[PDB]
């Protein structure tokens, strides 16, 4: 339950900080910009950042396209 | 009478409300007025918000195909916007402020909204089609306003744009000179996909005493050091991409007029060719006169400073 | 070995050896040779890789395909010396390169003549005084040219649509 | 009287323009609210660090005549402070403004009002039915006189100055410019000479001055000023700034080149004239 | 051997200015006495 | 980057960035290199972002 | 600390004066920083050195006042002799003259007026005097000039302030004469809009007058 | 521009000799001596020669134009050469940034003349307000 509880918060600040900065990537440029645009480097976890993009594409803003990424819906 | 833009008629305001003639005409807005005091504050915001995006909202109101402008105010944005929009607390302090102004007797409602493009140009993002097409559905008569504080120091002039989206599925006329920006490569895709969901008013002034006294203050004030070399025109950039899309259009004229030949009994083909190059026309002119007015200022105070005796 | 020749042929300054090579690599016997080459080829020191180049031979080029590939690794170095000199005097002697370079001033006006046609040089060569003449691009111009085109094109442009009109 | 005598500035007061602009519109909009240019009372926030005072901001206030006396809504101004802090919160109360001409027996009442709810506020008066080339704007201070045995609240003028940011000279240069030159090309260089003009006037006001020093200078005053005599010698000798070849070139360089642009200028107007006439031409006479 | 740097070239453009200025006055004038007419006005009645 | 272009330093971090081939780089040097080219120049791997630091 | 020298000098040349006056003079010709010598010369006892039989110092802090490094060297045998920083110091002064008049001094010139002979100790003079913030410009060696974009002054014979007078009534007269020409333009502007809206409102007319009759 | 004669007094400082063990890079101080006459001949002259600017250095003009090269490679110092002359042009600025400057300087220096008039002497400013009433 700890790291369960461990990795809640930490997806949870992931998800907060990349929807603030919000700009639309290739596949590789923002997720690496949004890292150095936080407070403290090394919270982020890369390793949640891509799965819950990842997991945004069910719905719109952002729906990233699973093949070619390139479709990320700026619009919202 | 310079102040006669001032006097707020309620009733009229009403009237005009209550009649609609946009619902007629999805072009029927085509100027933006906006007053010294609203293009001061807005600008300011703008280059306070630095290299991040700030936005207000506007106060004016309408007068036939013109829409005007008077004021302005920040909402608070606790955590820069850290919730969904830039409103947070919004209408909180905006009623408060609105009340607060029916007292104080400031009565001009809102008429739109302003955002900032710090370095990227003034045009309408995806995101800023969709707020701006919203606002065209609640508030009708509202203007996507846009700022950019860093071109505002680049070019020497504030960029400034004023916009007004189409209703979805609606399509434009062929009529549309379209002035050329430089876009950097982070925008360019989506300015390129929303570019034509929307069209650019023509924004004027029309002096004042708010003008008056604040120009020729802060302009003594600071332009003791009236040089500023004489041209900051001189930065190709600017004059080069207007003589470029300049250069387009004329060309997009000729080849329209060319295939037009052709077909003998079309009137509006003439009409638009007509209009396109007389549009061209005014353009370049203004170009000129501006031109002219810096060489004129260059040459006087050149000859004055170097070999008056 | 491999790994480093191709990566010197990318033109990379990228290093081969970083944590993949381990550590120890480096200072073998057999590979301090290529450590060598790689330190001056980022480095610059054409004389040096040389002077490496001929003291090893016996396990420089001895790898026939290396051989092959020396020719090609030698002009790539002599233009990257070439490239990072030709901006600060700008309008030289060509003799005074060859001295440089410790060549022939003919494959030095061949190597010239090579990086302009890779517009890697914005400038041209005189033959008849053995100078290399670089402009300067201070002159702040290809706008003019663009205006110049923009005035002529929609000036004729009017007489047309004039003469149709007409 | 209300203006204290022998009294100096003891802050220093910073002015933007913001502040003069909501100055100007508060006054119109009352004005053409109710006909007589009506005397508007509003509030000063800003910035202050010790003595430096930066007033950066201004807003309007509720005033209620009653009992021939002006009475603050305190409570609004009060519930107009929070509005405030929620959008910014480095900004501090720092005094009121009014319009009019010299301080009347209505100021004081007005200013003792703001003196109870902060420290020290400052008093700021604009004059917008002025007639001189100044500027119609004093800061005047709270000052404590003893007047016929009676403590007497008065008011001393502050030497204050003019704070601008690089963005807000910017935005009113180009508010100069905007009227400058009409929407419609509408008095093109009226402004922009008149602009020159008065930079000039400037300059000769600076230039009768140093020349009545030296002419006072010659006949009493100090026979040798020393720094300053010398370095308007040297400062004439930069008065032909003096030139050579290439300096000339150059500027005839620039001269052409806005002339031919000039040119260009001019035949797209004559052929847009030439275009109207030809499809007037078209229609008058001939068909198709 | 011209560079167009000389008050000469200056000269001309400004004599090409006032030809320039003269011909538009006289098309505007023309562009008006067009406007005069009868046929053009019943058009735009 | 940040001996030669920041001059004030300061709130500043500039980690290690370690990948899936366990190649390591500055931070600041690797996320820039990512602008243009993606691809790790050391290989053709995409470079997974496993740790930062030390 | 030149000038709290000077005025220290000033304060004791007010008492004690003579040989001592004249070697504190001196010690002023040598002491680097002294770039002024009015405030000196108007002190009284220098006027008690010209009634005075010495005046070979009085002479030589005359030309230091007024005159120049070509002078003193005409002057060898009325004058004392100087020291190194007493004649680097003419020579700063001297330029100050040059640099005064002409902007851009040749390489030619200075060689000239300064009997200057090797060309490496003219750098080093230039350059000293920039450093010690006497003149500011720029050295042009393929042109071989001299650009000096500011420099200080000197002090007058109260004969030069009749040409000051003359140049800032020129100079009033100049700006008076750019101020009507503006005032000219402005006004042919505004007769230019007057013939314009004097056109508009005649096609106005013509217009309305035309409907009328229809 | 620095000498030879204040060499003598920082080596000694430095570490016996130089700081670190040694230099022998024609000493770290001389290094730096030339590095930094040549950035004190950048600040005035606007171009130089090769054996004038090896004078100026102590240095002899092959060593001048070497060292001169690497600067400017290095971003250090912005200019450009001619080996046919043997002239190395520093820095110009042009025609209008050098006007603009003296233009500035000259309207400074004009409103410093005028505070330094109104505060030492205040009677002069109360003669400047009587004169600009009288007219
Ligand atoms: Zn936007
Ligand atoms: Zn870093
Ligand atoms: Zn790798």
């Amino acid at each position: 339950q700890k790291v369960d509880d461990d990795r809640k918060h930490e997806i949870e600040a992931a998800i907060v900080r990349i929807m603030k900065s919000r700009k639309k990537m290739q596949h590789n440029v923002l997720v690496a910009e949004v890292t150095q645009q936080l407070k403290a480097r090394f919270l982020p976890s890369p390793v949640v950042i891509k799965k819950r993009i990842e997991g945004l594409i069910e719905r719109e803003y952002l729906a990233r396209t699973p093949e070619d990424r390139k479709v990320y819906t700026y619009v919202a | 009478s310079i102040d006669e833009i001032y006097k707020y008629d309620k009733k009229q305001q009403q009237e005009i409300l209550a009649a609609k003639p946009w619902t007629k005409d999805h072009h029927y807005f085509k100027y933006c007025k906006i007053s010294a005091l609203a293009l001061l504050k807005m600008v300011m915001h703008a280059r306070s918000g630095g290299n991040l995006e700030v936005m207000g909202l506007m106060l004016g109101k309408v007068d036939g195909e013109t829409m005007i402008i008077m004021d302005s105010f920040a909402l608070p944005v606790e955590g820069t916007e850290t919730r969904v929009n830039a409103q947070a607390a919004a209408y909180e302090y905006m009623a408060a402020y609105i009340e607060n102004a029916k007292q104080v007797g400031r009565l001009e409602n809102a008429i739109g909204w302003y955002a900032s493009h710090p370095g990227y140009g003034c045009w309408l993002s995806g995101i800023d089609v969709s707020t701006q097409m919203l606002n065209q559905q609640f508030q009708e008569p509202f203007v996507a306003v846009v700022i950019d504080p860093t071109r505002t120091i680049s070019a020497g002039k504030v960029n400034l744009g004023a916009f007004r989206t189409y209703p979805k599925g609606y399509k434009p006329p062929d009529e549309g000179p379209s002035e050329y920006q430089t876009i950097p490569l982070n925008k360019i895709e989506d300015f390129g996909v929303h570019c034509k969901q929307y069209y650019a008013l023509e924004v004027s002034y029309f002096k004042s005493s708010l003008d008056r006294k604040l120009l020729e203050l802060l302009w003594n004030k600071y332009w003791v050091n009236t040089l500023s070399s004489s041209s900051l025109l001189t930065n190709a950039d600017y004059t080069t991409g207007q003589v470029f899309d300049l250069s387009e259009k004329l060309e997009q004229s000729e080849a329209q007029l060319g295939r037009g030949s052709f077909m003998l009994g079309l009137e509006t083909h003439d009409r638009k060719s007509e209009d396109k190059l007389a549009k061209a026309t005014r353009d370049s002119c203004k170009t000129t006169i501006e031109a002219i007015h810096g060489l004129m200022s260059q040459v006087i105070k050149d000859k004055l400073f170097n070999q008056i005796n | 070995k491999y790994l480093v020749l191709a990566n010197m042929l990318m033109k990379s300054g990228i290093n081969p050896f970083d944590s993949q090579e381990a550590k120890p690599y480096k200072n073998d016997p057999e590979i301090l040779a290529m450590t060598n080459l790689v330190s001056a080829y980022q480095n610059n020191d054409i004389t040096e890789f040389e002077k490496i180049l001929k003291t090893n031979h016996s396990n420089i080029m001895d790898d026939p395909f290396i051989r092959e590939h020396i020719e090609e690794l030698l002009r790539n170095i002599r233009t990257q010396v070439l490239i990072k000199l030709i901006k600060p005097y700008t309008r030289i002697h060509i003799p005074f390169i060859s001295k440089e370079l410790n060549i022939d001033v003919a494959d030095v006006e061949s190597l010239l003549v090579q990086c302009i046609l890779d517009n890697t040089i914005h400038g041209r060569i005189d033959q008849v005084n053995q100078l290399l003449e670089l402009d300067h691009q201070k002159r702040g111009g290809a706008r003019y040219t663009a205006l110049d085109k923009w005035t002529n094109q929609l000036n004729s442009l009017n007489q047309a649509v004039v003469s149709k009109l007409a | 009287s209300v203006m204290a005598c022998g009294v100096t500035g003891s802050v220093s007061v910073a002015l933007h323009p913001l502040v003069i602009l909501n100055i100007s519109d508060h006054w119109i909009r009352m004005r053409s609210q109710e006909g007589r240019p009506v005397q508007v009372i509003g509030a000063l926030i800003g910035k202050q660090e010790g003595r430096n005072i930066e007033v950066m901001n201004s807003f309007e206030l509720l005033s209620h005549t009653v009992e021939e006396k002006i009475i603050i809504d305190k409570e609004y101004y009060y519930t107009k402070e929070e509005q405030f802090k929620q959008v910014f919160k480095e900004l501090e109360f720092l005094g009121w403004y009014t319009t009019g001409g010299p301080p009347d027996p209505s100021d004081i009442h007005v200013h003792k009002q703001v003196c109870e709810i902060i420290e020290s506020p400052l008093f700021l008066k604009l004059n917008p039915m002025t007639k001189h080339t100044d500027l119609p704007v004093s800061v005047f201070e709270s000052v404590i006189d003893i007047i016929n045995g009676e403590a007497t609240m008065l008011f001393a003028e502050l030497t204050y100055t003019l704070a601008t940011e690089e963005a807000e000279r910017i935005g009113v240069d180009h508010v100069a410019r905007m009227t400058a030159t009409g929407s419609g090309e509408n008095s093109t260089v009226a402004e922009h000479l008149i602009a020159q003009h008065s930079a000039i006037k400037m300059l000769h006001s600076r230039v009768k001055l140093i020349l009545e020093y030296v002419k006072a200078s010659e006949a009493g005053e100090v026979p040798f000023n020393h720094e300053i005599l010398r370095e308007a010698y040297a400062l004439c000798h930069c008065l032909p700034v003096l030139s050579t070849d290439k300096f000339k070139t150059d500027f005839y360089d620039q001269c052409n080149d806005v002339g031919l642009m000039a040119y260009l200028g001019t035949i797209t107007k004559t052929c847009n004239t030439m275009n109207q006439f030809v499809n007037k031409f078209n229609v008058l006479y001939d068909r198709q | 051997p011209e560079k167009y740097n000389n008050p000469a070239m200056l000269h001309n453009i400004d004599q090409e200015m006032l030809k320039c200025i003269e011909l538009d006055e006289r098309l505007k004038a023309m562009d008006q006495e067009i406007t005069v007419n009868p046929q053009f006005v019943q058009k735009s009645m | 980057e940040c001996q030669a272009n920041q001059a004030s330093a300061t709130s500043e971090e500039c980690t290690v960035a370690w990948g899936v081939c366990n190649h390591a780089f500055h931070f600041h040097c690797i996320s820039r290199w990512l602008k243009t080219r993606q691809v790790c120049p050391l290989d053709n791997r995409e470079w997974e972002f496993q740790k930062y630091g030390h | 600390p030149s000038s709290n020298l000077l005025e220290q000098f000033i304060l004791l040349a007010k008492g004690t004066s003579g040989s001592a006056l004249t070697a504190l003079i001196s010690q002023v010709l040598e002491a680097p920083g002294v770039y002024v010598f009015g405030e000196l010369l108007e002190l009284a006892n220098v006027q008690e050195l010209a009634e005075g039989a010495n005046a070979a110092y009085l002479q030589l802090l005359n030309l230091f006042a007024y005159g120049t490094y070509p002078d003193y060297i005409a002057n060898k045998e009325s004058l004392p002799e100087l020291s190194t920083a007493q004649q680097n110091k003419l020579k700063h002064l001297t330029i100050v003259s040059l640099a005064s008049r002409m902007k851009c001094i040749p390489y030619s010139v200075l060689l000239k007026d300064l009997e200057m002979r090797n060309l490496r100790e003219l750098e080093d003079l230039i350059i000293e005097a920039v450093y010690t913030d006497i003149i500011q410009g720029k050295l042009d060696q393929r042109n071989q000039l001299l650009e000096v974009d500011f420099c200080i002054g000197r002090d007058i014979r109260k004969k030069d302030i009749n040409n000051i007078v003359k140049t800032l009534h020129e100079w009033c007269d100049g700006c008076e004469a750019v101020l009507l020409g503006i005032e000219q333009q402005v006004l042919r502007a505004n007769q230019y809009k007057e013939n314009h809206n004097r056109t508009q409102q005649q096609v106005e007319a013509e217009v309305t007058n035309i409907k009328k009759t229809l | 521009i620095i000498r030879g004669n204040q060499l003598q007094e920082f080596a000694a400082m430095l570490m016996p000799h130089q700081k670190a063990t040694t230099a022998d890079g024609s000493s770290i101080l001389d290094r730096a001596v030339i590095e930094h006459n040549l950035l004190s001949a950048s600040k005035l002259y606007n171009n130089i020669t090769f054996e004038e600017l090896g004078a100026l250095l102590e240095i002899p003009a092959a060593k001048a134009e070497k060292i001169a090269s690497q600067m400017i490679t290095e971003g250090r110092m912005n200019g450009f050469i001619d080996q046919i002359d043997g002239i190395v042009h520093f820095e110009t600025r042009e025609a209008l940034p050098t006007w603009d400057k003296q233009i500035q300087s000259l309207c400074f220096q004009v409103n410093n003349l005028l505070e330094k008039i109104s505060q030492t002497a205040p009677e002069w400013t109360a003669q400047a307000m009587e004169a600009q009433m009288a007219q």
